[PDB]
């Protein structure tokens, strides 16, 4: 009657391990993905003022 | 007898921790989902506009 | 007794690493809604 | 007594229906991440080729 | 500035009795609805389950003030098989705005809430027979709202 | 034509649309301080 | 046996860019927290000035192993009128016991080290924008904390 | 007396002290320890 | 330039190593000082001893 | 330019700071050394008696 | 530059002299720690 | 403003050898005294397994 609740909250701690890494993965590549995103930003007002001035 | 109540209060403040985890993830993928739209824009503009330029 | 705590505990540290990842992706959603249309 | 037990019962019942709901919610948490994993990877391509075409056009001018 | 302001209150629960009690201290930096004035701030309790609004308790008034002090008690019944199941919606009004756009912002605890919100109700959970006090940023009533209208 | 120099109303355009177009975003920034404050978390500018 | 186990990483600074990296590359010779079990290791990052805890960073898991190997690289933005005021702290922790006594062993690096990790800090700053690699005894949790509640 | 022998228990006297005073070594010993490694030092049980 | 950033390395490399040096001197003190202490009890002790044979 | 010359100033005031830390902590070090010498002295004579009143006790038996 | 020198290779002769001394004395609380009470 | 710190480093130089000859002294004196505690440790085991035997 107890048996099944430890039981789920074995499966349970395992599919947190995971979420921890998935965590970490898409912690990581947004990231590296923000300052690209920086640079996008830099490339596109670089073109908005050469335009702008002529 | 007490033993179960203060570990009901614990299991359930698990059950809540895990469903607070639960919303973090849903939200998480409902922004990425709508930056992803956000950048199906910005990449048909560039690239409506780089064979503007070419 | 053990197993709820060792629980507990991985969560409240995936929450910690998530809530980062929420800031970080509300940053993302800022700069993508700049260049949306400008 | 007679209620005690039957309360004690309840708990139980309410405790283990707990740890059924924490399994769903891990479950759909889960399939959440994948997908925002795979939604990070198309867009992450995709910002590859704006900052591509970006550089050209500014190589153009 | 844009921010809305925080209350501080304290809760308490008793599991043998089912009594909960939700102690309003204070509230401080509240947003002015209108400019020029100033608010006469009261507080609303609404105990809550399965999105349906079980008591409605509300404070006294504080005339011209946007650092009301209150230290206001309202207790409710509510047993140990069910303490789970409720949530606790706290919302700060102007009562010179009464009929119109009332309120300033409002958060709550329980079922479903989250970061300090959740860490408070769990505080209160985990020390029994004993009122634990923390403080709470507002959030705008739309966005709560829209929270309340998921969860049971 | 002689009055060639025809009125590009595109001015208009761009400004009727760039205005809906800060409003909508208004709006999400809202949502954006939703997600912060339910989760308890400090903007950048904190600290 | 009584000792810790070893950790090997690598430093580097630059100080224009004013990027400090660690790599975690890997560690050996971990002593079990329990008997007849084997650990999950893993390694938190803290970088630290005048005692307060900067950013914190955590490495992936690798379960059932003594001698993981990690490579993982993480980076701290420090200025170069900071980089000599900072502390690196290096903890090896053992996920399985995650929520009680959790850390192995732990090191620093920066601001009042000694011994090699001194030595390994001063080589990374006399070798700008170049990787060191070192080996590095674990200490015990409480002699290294000790050692940081005071310097800052 | 006729029990004259009595009990001299001061074994349990210098056995629950020198207990202690050997608790009291183990932590001296880690702090030593904690000492070599924060310079670097190997004990003479090396080489 | 360059002599000035280089410079401010070594020059934060001697503090560092004067520190180090620093602690070792002040660690020595202390393990004498507690070591003194034990003298003190060992030699109460002997004496306590010798005017016990003598 | 003009924030190369400010962090080229900051970085040589806080060099001179780092002598003086340096002629700081050279001097409690000198300090802990000589306290630890006349320490040793007096425990020094403290063993020599140590010893002396063993070699006696020895000579008792 | 000769000064910076010539005084790290001062601190780093002290510091070894200074190490061999620790561990010297770590010995002496051995052997003091010993004799305190037996 | 640099010439103070070249007169800090001088300092410093001097002192440095003043530690120098401390910490040879602390050492040697650190043997002596090391040997005769072993010396006192042969007489202490010696009453001790004289009393032990008698
Ligand atoms: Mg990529
Ligand atoms: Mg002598």
């Amino acid at each position: 009657r107890e048996n099944e609740m430890d039981e789920n909250l074995e499966q349970v701690s395992g599919i947190i391990g995971n979420l921890r890494h998935m965590a970490l993965d898409m912690g990581n590549e947004i990231d590296t993905q923000n300052r690209q995103i920086d640079r996008i930003m830099e490339k596109a007002d670089s073109n908005k003022t050469r335009i702008d001035e002529a | 007898l007490s033993e179960i109540e203060t570990r009901h209060s614990e299991i359930i403040k698990l059950e809540n921790s895990i469903r607070e985890l639960h919303d973090m993830f849903m939200d998480m993928a409902m922004l990425v989902e709508s930056q992803g739209e956000m950048i199906d824009r910005i990449e048909y503009n560039v690239e409506h506009a780089v064979d503007y330029v070419e | 007794n053990r197993r709820l705590q060792q629980t507990q505990a991985q969560v409240d540290e995936v929450v910690d690493i998530m809530r980062v990842n929420v800031d970080k992706v509300l940053e993302r959603d800022q700069k993508l809604s700049e260049l949306d249309d400008r | 007594l007679e209620e005690m037990q039957r309360r004690a019962d309840q708990l139980a019942d309410e405790s283990l229906e707990s740890t059924r709901r924490m399994l769903q919610l891990v479950e759909e948490s889960k399939d959440a991440g994948i997908r925002t994993l795979v939604m990070l990877d198309e867009q992450g391509e995709q910002l590859d080729r704006v900052e591509e075409g970006m550089n050209h056009i500014n190589q153009d001018m | 500035q844009e921010k809305l302001g925080d209350i501080c209150f304290s809760l308490r629960y008793v599991p043998t009795a089912g009594k909960l009690t939700v102690v309003i201290l204070e509230a401080k930096n509240l947003k002015k609805m209108d400019v020029g004035g100033l608010s006469d701030p009261y507080v609303k309790i609404h105990l809550m389950q399965n999105g349906k609004r079980l008591k409605k308790k509300k404070t006294t008034i504080k005339k011209n003030t946007l650092n009301p002090y209150y230290n206001e008690s309202f207790s409710f019944e509510v047993p140990f098989e069910q303490i789970q199941k409720v949530q606790v919606v706290v919302t700060v009004l102007d009562y010179d705005k009464i009929g119109k756009n009332d309120a300033i912002g409002k958060v709550f605890v329980g079922y479903n809430s989250t970061g300090a919100e959740l860490r408070h109700w769990s505080d209160m959970l985990a020390n029994p027979r004993r009122p634990i006090a923390q403080w709470h940023t507002l959030q705008v009533e739309e966005e709560v709202d829209a929270m309340l209208a998921v969860k049971k | 034509k002689k009055e060639e120099e025809r009125q590009e109303a595109l001015r208009q355009a761009e400004e009727e649309r760039k205005a809906k177009y800060a409003k909508m975003e208004a709006e999400r920034e809202v949502m954006r301080q939703g997600i912060r404050d339910k989760y308890g978390i400090k903007k950048k500018e904190e600290r």
